């Protein structure tokens, strides 16, 4: 956190010169030449504070105006350490909407690119902790609703085809920051003060229970907006109808990725799509139960008719053209080699928006059937016959070529790290977890890579969830310790990896390393990391992440 | 509503349709007859369906009605744990069988801090090793998905003096 | 010289060492006899700690509760994977069974099969009692004739 | 053979609506089109049967339409043109052709022709049916025909020869017998609007010298037989 | 000669390429390549049948598929004035030992049946009948004159191919045979033994789009051709041309009601585009036979520059607004319109029409060149002609344009083709406002050839301009060596005036 | 000199009958013809075809009109030729002997310089015409 792990990037006034005819989404990270996200921006005062700690580095010899912005309303908020203007496309607001913009875009660039494990394109982009640039979690809350009812404005994620008051950037940054910081009660005050005035609100409040672990209170909830007379839907015929649609979603993925029962889980996914026939995760559902359902027939003709996002894209960090301070292994150039050709051709990979997740149900069914039985179901309702929708049979184009990949790998295997690692994705894609975790852990051995680690991390998860959900005692103790202790030594070597790399916050390493927490103390988790690793090291995760574990998370453990 | 239609174009999939008021539908080909060729004219009458209606109405009743009786409406309970027997360096502590309307126990703690019960519901019956004439007090913590419940602390005094070595078999 | 005192919590360790003179972290004292003894609790949280101290270490005092029947098992999987310890390869090994005292304890010859210190670098066991002090300085006497 | 099938309707605008079926078939339908009371989420019975009767309507109803074309337009085929002579002088001579039938030809252009297509090109064919040759020789034979061109085709005969009259020739002399002054108008025997260019009863004159022969109403003066 | 040649193999760049010009480093059009012999009298042919880069049937596509580029590349442009974006091409007059307009009548057949490989305009579902191939018959044809020969080969071609009917009829018509047209398309729209389950319904659309198309354009009778131009939607409701002509006949029937129904149901040409003419870039030589200027309203009319049916979409909307009004319209618009959706498309010309009815207003209520140009441009879009020809008249005067020269001549085109038909329903009147016309045609005439022989161009508009003035005046040659120098009427008589004299079959 | 007007009017008769004393048999004239007469006369067609040649003969020329005063029907169209406008040029009543010939006086009232009532088979007021142009 000193002088060091600050990226920089050299004329005098270039910086804002190009900002200033580029205003014309959440919009572009805080620049400062140097990029940087997590800065309490509440209040001027906390950032001059911001400002103070970064004067207080110009000090001692280093080794060779801050600009936020809302989405809300898009102007650019610039402020010079005290000079402070804006930028066009009562005073209290101003900052309020440019926190809450900013703290969404701190969020939602982790949780966008959940899929492809938080990567980070752009270099000279410093990122800190949010909740711990404070309270931040406890001020986002009580300055809610404040800017609700103009979380439109930004938008929706790319699988959502009709945004909402529900569903937006803002409710999912708000159902996010509540879930990780465990702010029940501090959201359910604020919540049921917002229903008065705002009563199609309760969606919200039922996400929140179910990310803070009250299932009956939701489901209680779910049964009231969709039953009682009572309720907001019962009193327009379009902006009611979403809202419904948003009800049943819900109610249908809590009864199909929790509590099994797909029968009842069908009933209320195909009411969905009755309320909401254009919108994606409708459909996607129903896709979802019959697979589960084992019917093949209608999983390829709900798939068919699943709609997906042409338009909207997921948020990333965006003048076009560097100085590295470097903060154990960490060293000389990574790929740039040759491959196989027909490995890294694979147009499977960098599938993005809804074609990514329908690939995922469609390597579900080929799993099941496999591809000669695929080809008889195709052939039967593919050309009393319907058209197929293109999408949907390049996908087959794509599956093909990734099962004949993984095909002709195993059986010459009954390769360079990276290798391992196109191999590697290329099983995870297929559906085929233990196989692609060898590959990865084979790719561990001869080189760090931060792919392999990171979805080698995310296999011993779900290993661990699998164990305590299909749970002799002599048994689980040690299956358990096992995979607590790779799964620590895993958090650890990526975090390091995120330090060198301007890189201080990760929603996957802090739920990961939440894993280990809910089972072994707070403090057993510490003195393991210093046992294995180095002080300064567990002192690194002590401040990026289990430093947020041990308090604010409002006294969980 | 009866409204009469023109075939235009006609594959094997779909069909375009249209009317007199310059109507353009692409229609399924499978919900029209086997005999429509093209350049047919055909006769749609749309009509609605009450008691169809309102048999899916009392069909999502009855679904909306099951799941609440499933899920919800059932809380889990009290942890309550009792005594069995306190020597002078250590107690048997038990609890009665846990309660739960709806899934799932999280984890089950001790507190007096204390460990994780690995099998609550296998084991019902915990003996604290290290402890004369002392003071303890202890109190489950049920964490459910349902919510988290903890009650009941009980406190104890360990007796006094008033899977011996000279009362051994080999002594 | 120097000393590692480790065992399981509610040993007695520090009961130990302040007589010749629950621990969140360590204690280290320097006791004369006719040695500085680094005391580190026995708790799980802090029991991956002992690695650090094994460096450099002479000798090892592993206290036993000798009443405590039960956690009989866990002290010995601690033991036996100390002895498999590079850095412990040359260090004494006394092991002190404290409270002797109490009537339910196990005799010093009844511990030693249950921790397999016949199958081992010189080792000796010695039934101390830390209340009383008695056999605590006998145990010393052995670890200054190493 | 009549389709019945059960619909849901999913969506519902002001315009159009979307309808969901078991086989998951999702129907763009106009809201037009659809009961008074369908709300959203309500089930309607498509009874969709084919009318053998309204075929054979527009079927009788098109090959009525098309034969009523085919007699109107492409039945008539006109025509060729009658060229005649209206009068001879010694210098100039009439030409007039009977009144063009032209069913639905279309006429484009009408060209008369005298040793080639150096001749004019008749302005209205059908507003006025005579033209006048202002240049020629005295007692000297001309041929002259006209040109019909037509977009269903061009037609063109009757070619007709003349000679111009001698000087001893009165016989195409016209004065004002006629009362209205027309275009083979020669000479005019209280102000009006009168004559462009036309020519005192000089009649007796040519009747006694045998010829065409100053007889103005500004000239000098110098008896007719009752 | 050396001139009007310009000048700047190494693009096999293939694997890429419609119709696809000659290269010879400056590329070429109007060459005949019908015998390799003929070619080295001259000193890379490419044709689209076979994708294959330059034994008889080889010269033989190469060939036609020449001729159809040197002839659609002046067709599919006709709309600006056959503008031509490549300034490195010389494009010589393809109909000028062997006559190529005879020569692409006897090649025709060998190169049948693969027309389709062609493609077809960007206003058409292509076929045996509607594709490049046919318009470029139909246009040499209709040029040259040449009936009887392109008649004797078609009469052969029905007897194997009997739906090439179509092609005979479209000949009557450019040839002037109206009534054995219309006898011929009743023929095969009524007659049992007519070739008329699949493959013919497209066929039917397109005979039912000509036999109404020729009720509208002629012969007026708005009323039978509505009753043909509804069958030939119900044919092809996918086809844009069939909704474009019923939307034309609600206009002339003068029920704006159904005509904005019938333009919202028309479909929209979103992939293909218009035939335009290797290596991304010079040498100039101008031959003996600037802008950079200024209203930021007027220029950024986005009315401008439309191209495919969403221009001659446009034309109707503007042709709707004539009679009712601004006002009129937009109660006729919130009347059927969001009850039925707009097709977003019409909405946005909608604001076009704004854009247009509001530059035209403030131009009249209250100038550059060029800003003549724009004006002229906006008012000819509006369908207000004798103010748009006024525009054009007045920006020719301070400088010369193209634009306005092609406009203004178009309008004397169009004055003529009035005069002559409302001479039908003094004659002193119209012999003089004839020739006054004919005589501004020919001084316009001859300006854009000389302006196109300086940027390599000696070849459709020009050459139909003069024909106009050749019907009516013997004479014109001595019309153009009078007002005109010697060389400048021997440049027009060997680009126009030589086609018209000999080329034309006697015409 | 040049010497233009309507076809037929008889300017090849008029020319020839200066230059050779003699009437001759002329035809249409499908070009032009000079000669000497000391007056160099150049004689032009009057034909549509020729007459937009004029133009050509307009530089360095005195211009002799002759107009058919026999026909009634041109003399508006002789009118329209005549009106003068050219910068590079900045009259004979021929076929005087016919009946219905119109006189010089009615000529001068119609074309709105001298006018000269002439004969060219007779020769009739050729050289008065002459006198006048010197
Ligand atoms: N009866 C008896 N009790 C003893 C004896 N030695 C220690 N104790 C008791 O054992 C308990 C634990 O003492 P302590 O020294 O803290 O043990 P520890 O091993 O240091 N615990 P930790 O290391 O985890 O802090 C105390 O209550 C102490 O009185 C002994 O010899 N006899
Ligand atoms: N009666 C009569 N005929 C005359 C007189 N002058 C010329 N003509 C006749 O007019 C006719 C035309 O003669 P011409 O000189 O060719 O006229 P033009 O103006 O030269 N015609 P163009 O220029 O078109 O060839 C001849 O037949 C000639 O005999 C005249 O004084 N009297
Ligand atoms: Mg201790
Ligand atoms: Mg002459």
């Amino acid at each position: 956190l000193s002088q060091t792990s600050i990226p920089e990037v050299k004329v005098i006034g270039y910086a804002l010169h190009q900002r200033r005819a580029r205003v014309g989404d959440l919009g572009p990270p805080d620049l400062i030449f140097f990029y940087c996200m997590g800065i309490d921006t509440s209040d001027p005062t906390s950032i001059t504070i911001f400002a103070k700690k970064i004067t207080d580095l110009f000090l001692d010899t280093p080794q060779i105006s801050i600009s936020s912005w809302n989405a809300f309303r898009k102007y650019d908020v610039n402020i010079i350490v005290v000079q402070t203007y804006i930028i066009n496309s009562n005073v209290n607001m101003i900052w309020a909407e440019t926190f809450m913009s900013g703290i969404v875009r701190d969020i939602m660039i982790m949780k966008d690119n959940r899929a492809d494990g938080e990567s980070q394109n752009l270099v000279e982009t410093l990122i800190f902790n949010p909740f711990t640039s404070g309270d931040v979690a406890n001020n986002f809350i009580k300055l809610f609703p404040l800017v609700y009812e103009k979380g439109v404005y930004l938008d929706a994620p790319t699988h959502v085809l009709n945004p909402s008051l529900t569903n937006n950037y803002l409710v999912e940054t708000l159902v996010e920051i509540v879930r990780l910081t465990k702010s029940l009660e501090a959201c359910r005050k604020m919540l049921k003060k917002l229903i008065e005035i705002h009563p199609e609100a309760v969606i919200i409040l039922i996400r929140v229970y179910f990310a803070c672990d009250l299932e009956i209170d939701a489901v209680d909830l779910i049964n009231e907006q969709l039953n009682s007379p009572s309720s907001f839907l019962a009193d327009t015929s379009h902006i009611q109808l979403i809202f419904k649609s948003e009800l049943l979603s819900i109610q249908s993925e809590f009864l199909l990725d929790v509590k099994r029962d797909y029968k009842l889980a069908k009933e209320v996914a195909m009411e969905a799509v009755n309320c909401a026939p254009n919108e994606f995760k409708t459909w996607y559902l129903l896709t979802r139960i019959y697979i589960k359902l084992n019917d093949m027939s209608n999983a390829l003709l709900s798939l068919n008719a699943c709609p997906m996002s042409q338009v909207k894209e997921k948020y990333v960090l965006r003048a076009p053209i560097l100085h590295l301070p470097l903060p154990n292994p960490m060293d000389v150039q990574l790929e740039q080699k040759s491959a196989d050709p027909n490995l890294v051709n694979l147009s499977a990979s960098s599938l993005k928006s809804t074609f990514q997740l329908a690939y995922k149900l469609l390597t579900e069914i080929v799993q099941i059937t496999g591809w000669e039985q695929l080809l008889k179901y195709r052939s039967k309702i593919f050309v009393s016959k319907r058209l197929c929708e293109r999408w949907l049979d390049n996908l087959f184009m794509l599956l093909y070529e990734d099962l004949k990949t993984y095909t002709d790998w195993q059986s010459e295997q009954l390769k360079l790290t990276v290798e391992w690692e196109l191999f590697g994705l290329c099983a995870k894609r297929l559906g085929h977890l233990p196989e692609a975790a060898k590959a990865f852990q084979i790719g561990l051995s001869q080189r760090f890579s931060p792919v392999c680690a990171k979805n080698l991390l995310q296999f011993y998860i779900d290993e661990h969830k699998r164990i305590r959900r299909d749970s002799t005692s002599s048994q689980i103790l040690s299956s358990i310790n096992d995979i607590d202790s790779s799964i620590i030594d895993l958090v650890v070597k990526i975090c390091c990896w995120n330090h060198r790399w301007y890189i201080e916050f990760s929603i996957i390493l802090i739920d990961a390393l939440s894993v280990a927490v809910q089972d072994m103390g707070i403090t057993k988790v510490h003195n393991e990391i210093a046992s294995r690793f180095s002080d300064p090291v567990a002192q690194l995760i002590d401040d990026n992440i289990l430093n947020f574990l041990k308090n604010f998370t409002n006294d969980t453990f | 509503v009866d409204v009469l239609l023109t075939v235009g174009k006609l594959d094997a999939s779909l069909a375009l349709l249209t009317t007199q008021d310059h109507h353009v539908i692409e229609f399924p080909t499978v919900l029209l007859p086997e005999n429509v060729k093209a350049g047919s004219i055909i006769k749609m009458q749309v009509s609605q369906n009450l008691e169809e209606e309102k048999k899916q109405r009392n069909h999502f009743k009855s679904i909306q009605a099951k799941i609440l009786e499933k899920y919800g409406t059932h809380k889990p309970e009290s942890p309550v744990l009792k005594i069995v027997n306190v020597t002078q360096t250590s107690c048997v502590l038990a609890w009665d069988p846990l309660k739960l309307g709806s899934a799932k126990l999280k984890s089950l703690i001790l507190y007096r801090r204390s460990m994780v019960i690995p099998n609550p519901f296998k084991v019902t019956t915990t003996k604290i090793s290290g402890l004369v004439d002392t003071p303890y007090e202890f109190q489950l913590k049920l964490i459910t998905t349902s919510g988290t419940l903890w009650s009941e602390k009980v406190i104890l005094r360990t007796h006094k003096m008033t899977h011996v070595r000279g009362f051994y078999l080999d002594a | 010289m120097r000393i590692l005192m480790v065992g399981l919590d509610g040993a007695g360790k520090t009961t130990v060492l302040y007589k010749l003179k629950p621990t969140i972290g360590f204690n280290v004292e320097t006791v004369q006899y006719k040695f500085t003894v680094w005391d580190v609790g026995g708790l799980d949280r802090i029991r991956s700690l002992w690695r650090h101290y094994y460096r450099n270490t002479e000798g090892v005092i592993f206290v036993v509760d000798s009443n405590d029947r039960s956690r009989i098992g866990e002290a010995r999987e601690v033991m036996q994977r100390m002895l498999n310890e590079d850095e412990l390869r040359n260090a004494a090994w006394l092991v002190f069974a404290n409270k002797q005292d109490l009537p339910e304890a196990m005799s010093a010859a009844e511990i030693t099969e249950k921790l397999g210190l016949h199958s081992i670098r010189p080792w000796f066991i010695q039934a101390t009692c830390a209340t009383s002090g008695e056999g605590l300085y006998e145990g010393l006497e052995w670890l200054s004739n190493s």
